[PDB]
């Protein structure tokens, strides 16, 4: 049925990830723009037809959904975070609390929780 | 404030691709304000002195008084089925595994709205309201001293309703607040669609949106009319119009519909406080259900099995709820409330690589 | 909270017309239910049977014990199922 | 907000305030889009809800078959649990 | 498509003017109070001289 | 053990969305209720000037309700005295207070039937079953003196009498007065007293539900035209089709 | 065919009514042209202030004329059943 | 929100130079928090049948039930006080000429104020409190069947308690609404000083003006609690202690000393309208003091001597207020009001050249 479902879209496996993942993130931070590209169009077209209730016609529905190539980059990513984690983020640090527009409890992004609005 | 009203309203941007699922919130907001209104309103024509005449008196004495009594208690029952459904709709799509905020600020609303609709039947000062409070009070009997703090003598009489009314009109006000805070990260935690990535087909929310989620809330205005004025289900017990008695037991002690899935809980289980506790259980375990998981995926668009037989629990357990405690019924719940925990520990468990 | 559950009235079967209840050689009108009863009874035919052999049954026990009342309400809740459906057709 | 280099913008002309969360759900297009369209005062605003009902009714249906197998198990539970609390209500009264 | 829009607006603007109107209308004397408030009193049967009393 | 028996579904006319109470079957139930259920309950909710160009006209009402005595006060010496009643009195009580009903009944009370024909399961439904519903007892139980059967009172023991007989009133109109007509008008009168605002509320409701769907008919042109705008573009890679 | 499973595929029939996209056709406008002879866009909806007043004034007369048709439908169906149709006569 | 506090009360830089006098705003805004809860609590055992007997079972069997009874009294006098405090200094200072937009915020919450007091004194249910809605009920006696609409009857009853009450239970929550369009202002439009002139003096809010402005509240909290337990000032008409006769009528019907100011000029005024009238003069010409002028400069830091007799003929016709209405005190009074308005055509008017 899953094979089925990204058929139907036209994407692949690997399309469906969701980007609010930050491993996913990370990694489509560095995939080439030949795989970017066709990534964003195959996924534009399922929205599409997802939105309009239709389906991809069969002619172009004979290939692979399962083809993994996103995983060089998640790997590389998975790689930069954990030494981020291990050499940068080994210990709960102490900052100045609801400063500069962060709450200091480690987000960094400012105005990003309800408290700092 | 008119700046902040165009930045989430006129140039609020959501994915083309949502259903009418995605409507049902904008309908419990409405819903919600409709509530308060009518409450504000009947509070001018009755307040706690003897409710049972009272709503005698908004009914036959004031003007269009039928019309504020049954909105009132119609449009309850509507906003627990809105609510309900918005959450079978967050379940099946899984909308609590990126936007676990969004859910935190839903569930709190969610506790808010339990305690609200309770303390408004007893209001009414009717047979059926006087024995399902002085039964759900009794499950706190063992804090020693605490059911007298609550009820304010040592038996349930005019000055319970006194105090309940407090929390009754003013609770309301903060769930409206806490709307805010969960409106507020919908807006930044964008919402999810009904594809699993994230893509660029949004449109403005006024110009399109809106015109549809008024072609939903219009589409119930239709229903809820027709029940409102012709009372096409029955979603009021009768025997709340039976004066109070304090000698004689009504025939059931069941609440209103949209509590049955917890009077039933309480009920199977043989120890009362197991009871209580599986209730808690139902309101809490529900918020970690994606805690646990180690894949990069969000479990989403699958064959849902394990959603559909959780939402056939729901209904299953809300039918052994009116049913009386005959036995049969009692075995068959409770292998119902073990079924639920197995299905709960399949959302919970993660997978081991084969 | 309320009487009646609202329906379409091609959902509710209203009599069309009005027969008068038959009038006794006395001259005192005959209900029309009484005259019901056997007809309705009738078409129950299965519950009946069911309450008679109960009573047949408790009236060998030798002991005192022994009731048939929840046959008789089964039954009864289908007599009276037949008698909605034609009785107000001879009340005005 | 999108991802962060999704949300990177290109020009230097500052944010509006009210156009704050529409700037959040920006995306980096790759490779180029030509969009089109027709305004509805153009077209017909009816006719595609009749073209497409036939296919979107079917792919319903085909996708909520998956519950059949679930309900009728649901269903066989219901059966069995009513024939037992009336057969164990005639068996503790009714004599 | 402006007649479609603008019947939006007709029947809304009718349902609001209704629903504040019946509103308005429930602060109205209650159909008790108007039935005490004014009382109609029969000056049949008093004879010359004598006194009555009318809560 | 199993919930009392449900009642069955009568056919009364106010059933139906379009339908009102019919207001001669109402007058006669006045009748059943004031000559008949009166003895032994009260309505203590239900006044006379609620039946006012209603159920009677303006008159009528007067008569009846000068045909009972109140009990008024107190006067300038601080005593209580009895007057002939008015349009502005509830219905007349039989009994002081509950105990003394009780005492009455055998021990029984008597309710209040102002909210009975929506306060029991059936509804208008209950009171039809449950005063036609009397019937010889099962065989194997016995009844008490005072205590009669009934399928759809709850136990089948009621300490209520029989209280339709053929030929206990005659009604003004000249229906035949048999126990099912009874049944039928005083089960029609106590659903309206329960909800006098009953036509009103249907009345204003046709009118909104019928509007109703005008309003959902405009909303769904509009949603259907704006977003035509957004179902119908096209968003081309590497073609290109005007 | 394929129904149920995942071999699914739209039918013959569903693929034949997809292939008619009416292209060219257009037989409902009639009704705008003749919608458009009446001139309510020229008088009343381009202008915004006469706008409102279309939906103001229409909506006092719609409301009032829309109540009196459901007024009448009411006392035809109940006809006979009313209070006001059925005078009270006062026992001598 | 806490960094809109920090930016509103950590970081929020004020003038050194002002004195106790611009702390007062801080001490109505503590003050009326106190009064919305001790009025929520007061209403877990307050009903509004008989609010007479209510307020007696509330002093005699609620523990420490007398505390809320009389701080809910006491302290609205006491809001009063700091709020017609806080007007006559901002007259002195002339806090309106550039920050009106300031004034006018809290000119909103004045008229709110005044609404809720008398709404609050009828709900004594007690003799003085009844007739005095009684007469000013009266006053729009013109506008046709308007009495009755807010009335709900020929007569004040409970019916028009009932409705009452829910203005004062909602319209205190809406004036904590204003209270923050007022601080957005205030913190906007930077505070005015004990100088005409803007220096380069600021100091942070938490370090310093709340460790003042604390001083301040301790030091009226001595006196009132003087006040809330041993009565050292008769603040309350003991009048409201008498059963409601609808026949006799009070000694003398006036209202809280509140309202003494508006009472006179309607007892002073030989018609109804026009002391109507001369009341909403009083309360929308002081909103209006500089707008007809046309000079550099801000009338500030003069003798003020024309301020001196403002404030002067407010306390007389206060005192004229409580005086029966003897003709003397009538012919005087009169003169105290043409003195007023020659006093504010002064304040109004600009000046021409030599
Ligand atoms: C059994 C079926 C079980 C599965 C149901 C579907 C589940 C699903 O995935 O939907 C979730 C749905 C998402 O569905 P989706 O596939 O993504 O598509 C949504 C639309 O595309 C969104 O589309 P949209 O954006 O255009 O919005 C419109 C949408 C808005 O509504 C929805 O979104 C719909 C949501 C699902 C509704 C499912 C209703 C199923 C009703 C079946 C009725 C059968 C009657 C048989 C009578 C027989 C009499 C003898 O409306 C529809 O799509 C309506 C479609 C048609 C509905 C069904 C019509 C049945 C007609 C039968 C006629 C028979 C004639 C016989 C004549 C014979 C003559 C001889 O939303 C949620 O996840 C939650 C929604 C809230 C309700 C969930 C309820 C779950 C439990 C169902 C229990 C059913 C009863 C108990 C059975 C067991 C007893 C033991
Ligand atoms: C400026 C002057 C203006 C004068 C105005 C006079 C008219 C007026 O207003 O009278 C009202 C008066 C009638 O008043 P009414 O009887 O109260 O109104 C009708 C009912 O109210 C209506 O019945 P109801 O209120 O009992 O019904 C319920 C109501 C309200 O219901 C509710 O509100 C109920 C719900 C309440 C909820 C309460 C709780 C709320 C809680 C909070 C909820 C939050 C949400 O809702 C509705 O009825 C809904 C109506 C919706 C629209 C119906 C029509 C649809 C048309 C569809 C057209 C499109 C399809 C076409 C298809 C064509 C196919 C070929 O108007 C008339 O008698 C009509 C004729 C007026 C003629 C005016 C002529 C003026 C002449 C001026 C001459 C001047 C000469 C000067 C000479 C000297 C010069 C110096
Ligand atoms: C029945 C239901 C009942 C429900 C009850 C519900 C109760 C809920 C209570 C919720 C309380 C929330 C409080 C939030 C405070 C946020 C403060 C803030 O913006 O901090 C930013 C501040 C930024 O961090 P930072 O830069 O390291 O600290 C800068 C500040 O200087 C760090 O502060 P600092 O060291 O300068 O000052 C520390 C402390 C020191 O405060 C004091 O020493 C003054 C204490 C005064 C107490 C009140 C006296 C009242 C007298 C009444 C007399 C009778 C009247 C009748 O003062 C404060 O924290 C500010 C107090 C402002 C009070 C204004 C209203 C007074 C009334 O801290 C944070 O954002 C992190 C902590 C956030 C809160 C956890
Ligand atoms: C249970 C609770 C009670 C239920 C029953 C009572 C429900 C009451 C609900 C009342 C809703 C009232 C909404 C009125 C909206 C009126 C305006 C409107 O939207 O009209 C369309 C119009 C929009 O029209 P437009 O967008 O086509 O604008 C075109 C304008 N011209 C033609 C001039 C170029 O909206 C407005 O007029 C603006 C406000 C919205
Ligand atoms: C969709 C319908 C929802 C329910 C509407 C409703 O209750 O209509 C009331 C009533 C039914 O009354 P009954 O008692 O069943 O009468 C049967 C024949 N005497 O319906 C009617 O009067 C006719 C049906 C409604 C017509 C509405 C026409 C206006 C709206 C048009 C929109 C386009
Ligand atoms: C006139 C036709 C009526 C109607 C419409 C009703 N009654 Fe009676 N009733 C009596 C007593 C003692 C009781 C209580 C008995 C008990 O339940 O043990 C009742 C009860 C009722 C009900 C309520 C049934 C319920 O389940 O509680 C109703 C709807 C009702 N009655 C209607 C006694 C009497 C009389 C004493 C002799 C008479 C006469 C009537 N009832 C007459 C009527
Ligand atoms: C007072 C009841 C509540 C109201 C007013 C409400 C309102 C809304 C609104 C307006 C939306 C955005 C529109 C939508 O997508 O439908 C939404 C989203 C959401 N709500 Fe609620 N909600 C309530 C109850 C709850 C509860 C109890 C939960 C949790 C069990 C919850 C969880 C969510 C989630 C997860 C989303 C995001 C859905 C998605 O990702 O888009 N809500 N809610
Ligand atoms: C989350 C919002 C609310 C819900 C879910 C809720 C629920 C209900 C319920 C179920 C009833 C019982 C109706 C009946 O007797 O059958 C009730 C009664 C009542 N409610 Fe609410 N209510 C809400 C908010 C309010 C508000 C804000 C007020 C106003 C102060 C209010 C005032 C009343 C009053 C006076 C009653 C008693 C009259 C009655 O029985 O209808 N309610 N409420
Ligand atoms: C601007 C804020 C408020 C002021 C100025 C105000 C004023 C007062 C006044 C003057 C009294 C009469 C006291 C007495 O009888 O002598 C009163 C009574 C009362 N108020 Fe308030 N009030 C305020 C807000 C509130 C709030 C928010 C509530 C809670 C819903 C409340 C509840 C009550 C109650 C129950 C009474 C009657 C009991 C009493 O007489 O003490 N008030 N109020
Ligand atoms: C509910 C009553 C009100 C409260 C809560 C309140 C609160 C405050 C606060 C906290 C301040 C700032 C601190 C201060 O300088 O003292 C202030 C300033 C001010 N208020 Fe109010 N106020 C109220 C009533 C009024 C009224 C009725 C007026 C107008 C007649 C008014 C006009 C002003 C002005 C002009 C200022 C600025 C003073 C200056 O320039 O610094 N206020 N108020
Ligand atoms: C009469 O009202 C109610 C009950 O009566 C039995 C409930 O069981 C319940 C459920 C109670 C718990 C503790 C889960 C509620 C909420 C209710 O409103």
């Amino acid at each position: 049925a899953l094979v089925a479902r990204y058929r139907g879209m036209g994407i692949m496996a690997d399309d469906a990830m969701n980007d609010k993942d930050m491993i996913v993130e990370r990694a489509l931070d560095i995939i080439p723009e030949d795989i970017r590209i066709q990534r964003y169009r195959r996924m534009m077209r399922g929205a599409v037809l997802a939105g309009r209730k239709l389906h991809l016609p069969l002619e172009l529905q004979n290939y692979d959904p399962m083809v993994p190539y996103m995983a060089p980059y998640i790997e590389e990513a998975k790689f930069q975070m954990q030494e981020e984690q291990e050499l940068l983020a080994y210990h709960p640090w102490d900052r100045r609390l609801y400063t500069a527009g962060v709450s200091g409890f480690g987000e960094t992004s400012m105005h990003s929780t309800f408290l700092t609005m | 404030f008119i700046l902040i009203i165009k930045d989430n309203i006129i140039l609020y941007n959501i994915n083309d691709s949502i259903n009418y699922l995605w409507n049902i919130g904008y309908i419990i907001m409405v819903v919600m304000i409709v509530q308060v209104i009518t409450g504000i309103i009947i509070n001018l024509y009755m307040n706690i002195n003897n409710g049972y005449k009272g709503i005698i008196y908004i009914i036959k004495e004031i003007y269009y008084g039928y019309i504020l009594r049954y909105i009132h208690n119609n449009n309850s029952t509507l906003i627990y089925v809105v609510v309900y459904l918005h959450i079978i709709r967050n379940l099946y799509y899984k909308t609590y595994y990126y936007n676990i905020l969004i859910w935190y600020s839903g569930m709190i609303m969610l506790y808010q709205l339990i305690i609200i609709g309770f303390i408004g039947y007893i209001l009414g000062w009717g047979q059926l309201s006087y024995w399902g409070i002085t039964v759900i009070i009794n499950l706190i009997s063992g804090i020693p001293y605490l059911i007298l703090l609550i009820s304010g003598n040592y038996y349930i009489t005019i000055v319970t309703i006194k105090r309940l009314y407090i929390v009754h009109f003013i609770l309301p006000i903060i769930l409206i607040y806490v709307e805010i805070i969960h409106v507020y990260y919908i807006h930044y935690l964008i919402n999810n669609n009904i594809v699993e990535y994230n893509v660029n087909n949004k449109i403005i929310f006024n110009n399109y949106i809106l015109v549809k989620d008024n072609n939903g809330i219009i589409f119930i205005l239709n229903i809820f009319i027709l029940e409102l004025n012709n009372n096409i289900f029955i979603i009021a017990d009768n025997d709340n119009l039976i004066e109070i008695n304090i000698l004689v037991t009504p025939i059931h002690i069941i609440p209103e519909w949209y509590y049955l899935y917890w009077y039933s809980i309480l009920k199977l289980l043989p120890n009362k406080y197991s009871g209580l506790y599986i209730v808690v259980n139902s309101i809490s375990i529900i918020n970690i259900l994606s805690e646990y998981k180690i894949v990069i995926s969000e479990y989403k668009n699958y064959k849902n099995i394990i959603w559909y037989n959780q939402i056939i629990q729901y209904i299953s357990m809300i039918y052994i709820g009116i049913q009386l405690p005959i036995i049969e019924y009692i075995n068959y719940g409770r292998y119902i409330i073990i079924f639920n925990i197995l299905l709960l520990i399949m959302y919970l468990y993660p997978k081991k690589k084969k | 909270a309320r009487a009646y559950c609202g329906r379409f009235a091609f959902m509710l079967d209203y009599p069309k017309s009005y027969h008068p209840p038959r009038k006794n050689e006395d001259g005192d009108y005959v209900d029309p239910r009484t005259d019901m009863l056997p007809k309705c009874a009738a078409e129950c035919s299965e519950w009946l049977t069911e309450y008679n052999a109960c009573v047949q049954r408790i009236k060998m026990r030798t002991d005192g014990r022994g009731n048939c009342q929840g046959q008789y309400e089964e039954f009864a809740m289908c007599q009276d199922h037949c008698i909605a459906h034609e009785l107000f057709h001879y009340l005005k | 907000p999108n991802t962060k280099r999704d949300i990177r913008r290109l020009g230097s002309y500052p944010v509006p305030p009210e156009s704050k969360n529409f700037w959040r759900g920006r995306f980096q297009v790759p490779g180029g889009q030509i969009q089109q369209g027709v305004s509805p005062m153009q077209q017909k605003i009816f006719f595609q809800w009749w073209w497409n009902l036939p296919t979107r009714y079917f792919w319903r249906f085909t996708k909520w078959s998956d519950f059949l197998i679930p309900s009728l198990m649901w269903y066989t539970g219901f059966l069995m649990c009513k024939n037992d609390v009336e057969e164990g209500t005639r068996s503790r009264y009714w004599y | 498509h402006y007649f479609a829009t603008g019947m939006f607006g007709l029947i809304g603007l009718a349902f609001l003017r209704g629903t504040v109107v019946k509103v308005v209308h429930g602060l109205w004397p209650a159909r008790d109070a108007i039935a005490a408030g004014v009382i109609e009193v029969d000056l049949r049967g008093i004879q010359p001289g004598q006194n009555f009393v009318v809560k | 053990e199993k919930d009392p028996p449900s009642p069955p579904d009568w056919p009364f006319w106010f059933k139906a969305f379009s339908h009102c109470h019919d207001i001669p079957s109402c007058r006669r139930g006045y009748e059943v209720y004031r000559q008949v259920c009166a003895t032994c309950h009260a309505a203590r909710f239900v006044c006379f000037r609620h039946m006012v160009n209603t159920i009677y006209p303006e008159n009528r009402v007067k008569q009846l309700a000068a045909s009972f005595d109140y009990e008024d006060g107190p006067n300038d010496r601080g005593e209580m005295f009895t007057r002939p009643g008015n349009l502005l009195d509830p219905f007349p009580s039989p009994y002081p207070n509950e105990e003394a009903a009780r005492f009455a009944n055998q021990g029984a009370s008597p309710p209040d039937l102002s909210q009975q024909a929506a306060a029991h399961h059936g509804g208008c439904d209950y009171i039809m079953s449950l005063l036609t519903g009397y019937r010889d007892p099962p065989a194997g139980v016995s009844l008490r003196s005072g205590l009669y059967y009934n399928t759809y009172f709850p136990g089948g023991a009621i300490s209520m009498p029989p209280p339709l007989n053929d030929g206990a009133i005659e009604y003004e109109d000249g229906t035949p007065a048999v126990a099912s007509q009874m049944a039928k008008d005083v089960s029609q009168f106590l659903t309206w007293a329960q909800d006098p605002q009953h036509d009103e509320r249907k009345l204003i409701g046709l009118k909104m539900s019928t509007a109703a769907l005008v309003w959902l008919f405009s909303i769904s042109v509009w949603n259907r035209h704006v977003w035509t705008m957004i179902k119908t573009r096209r968003i081309d890679f590497t073609k290109t089709v005007y | 065919s394929g129904f149920g499973t995942s071999y699914a595929h739209d039918p013959k029939w569903i693929e034949d009514w997809m292939a008619r996209k009416r292209v060219g056709v257009d037989r409902m406008d009639w009704f705008f042209r003749a919608f458009n002879r009446l001139r309510l866009y020229e008088l009343f909806f381009k202008s915004t202030p006469r706008f409102y007043a279309f939906m103001v004034i229409g909506g006092l007369l719609g409301s009032y004329y829309w109540s009196r048709f459901w007024e009448q439908y009411w006392i035809r169906v109940n006809k006979g059943r009313l209070y006001k149709d059925v005078p009270y006569v006062y026992p001598p």
